[PDB]
């Protein structure tokens, strides 16, 4: 079991628009790699 | 209490809730963005536009992702160039590709670009990456210049669950990834 | 899949995730599916997809919806024609209107256009709707001719809520209503 | 709290394609009144 964690804030409202899109997007170039995804949930709150 | 989520344990072919976008496609099972193949892009969205924050009371949304990913180079020295979560205004379509993966253009703050997004970076750029020049995870806002940045060591064909949630009372993002091992 | 909610307190002048159609519009905080005004329909769709049943495994899902409405008619007498809930293909469009409420065109069980509705009834037609005229809710499946129903008290311009789920594991169906008192 | 209630079998596999969308209809002919719906929750489990 190793694991990294990164955090930071970041003002979302000051950033993007009040409707948005979720995905993933992964991409090869001259070198490259199978990128796959296995399973996703996603939950989201708004007071 | 306005809220919203869902939960996909296996992919499939047909999948009416989801819009593929580059080389992106749903086997089986996985849902894969690249075949271990050159100058590709993949890119999935969730079809449901997704309310964060709203402008009537000024409230962020508090929220979290979790997905397993697994990238798999048929080279172990041979890797690049990435795989990122990233949130996007509603109508985003694909962007300059290979170590941009797909997302960004420019490497300076671009502000139209009203786009955040979450690296994990195989492969590095001398241009931008971090001159230490590891692999790399990383909060990324509307440049690939990372915010800021954290070594990782990938481990290949490795099952990798990752979580990625926001706080809207203290404003912070924050990434957890994890293996077996 | 598994698991999609979502709930929703307000409509938003802009909703990005309903597809309204016909007269179907958000005002400032309801939404508004009909004016009284003659001869109209409107309908409004969760724009999400949603995986009813899996051929794969063959397990339907079960589940609860709820929502608050209102029906609010100039004059207490003449009233029509009524409002529906209603679950089909995923991309229909406004049935015939007035009797049928935008989700049917016939009195006969048409397997092929593949809808079930919970209508909540409030004009007879002679033709289809029990006949001892009294307004009714009813579950509709292929027919604007519901395959059961309650005669229902309309109260003009109070909310109602109402309750609906299927249990999966014996395809029960069932709606509640209720008012303030 | 006067309430009414309702319940029946309908057998939604046989009726009702794997993906669906859900919705809300309301129609006026000869006489009419407004349809308005205030509030709206919903969730589907799949196991
Ligand atoms: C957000 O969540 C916790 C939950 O209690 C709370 O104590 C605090 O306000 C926030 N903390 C974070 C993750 O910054
Ligand atoms: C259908 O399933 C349960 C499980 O025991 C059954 O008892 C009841 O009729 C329904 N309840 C559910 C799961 O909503
Ligand atoms: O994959 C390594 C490199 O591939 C290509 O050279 C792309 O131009 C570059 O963006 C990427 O970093
Ligand atoms: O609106 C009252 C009635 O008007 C017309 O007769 C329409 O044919 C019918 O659909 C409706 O029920
Ligand atoms: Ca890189
Ligand atoms: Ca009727
Ligand atoms: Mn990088
Ligand atoms: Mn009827």
């Amino acid at each position: 079991l190793t694991g990294y964690t990164l955090s930071e804030v970041v003002p979302l409202k000051d950033v993007v628009p009040e409707w948005v899109r979720i995905g993933f997007s992964a991409t090869t170039g001259a070198e490259y790699a199978t990128h796959e995804v296995l399973s996703w949930t996603f939950l989201s709150e708004l007071t | 209490d306005e809220i919203t989520s869902f939960s996909i344990p296996k992919f499939r072919p047909d999948q009416p809730n989801l819009i593929f976008q580059g080389g992106g496609y749903t086997t089986k099972e996985k849902l894969t963005l690249t075949k271990a193949v050159k100058n590709t892009v993949g890119r999935a969205l969730y079809s449901l536009p997704i309310h964060i924050w709203d402008s009537e009371t000024g409230n962020v949304a508090d929220f979290t992702t979790t997905f397993i990913f697994v990238i798999d180079a048929p080279n172990g020295y041979n890797v690049a160039d990435g795989f990122t979560f990233f949130i996007a205004p509603v109508d985003t379509k694909p962007q300059t590709g290979g170590g941009y993966l797909g997302v960004f253009n420019g490497k300076d703050y671009d502000k139209t670009a009203q786009t955040v997004a979450v690296e994990f970076d195989t492969f590095y750029n001398a241009a931008w990456d971090p001159s230490n020049g590891k692999r790399h995870i990383g909060i990324d806002v509307n440049t690939i210049k990372s915010i800021s940045t954290k070594s990782w060591n990938l481990q290949n064909g490795e099952e990798a669950h990752v979580a990625i949630s926001f706080n809207a009372t203290t404003n912070v993002l924050s990434v957890t990834l994890l293996y077996p091992n």
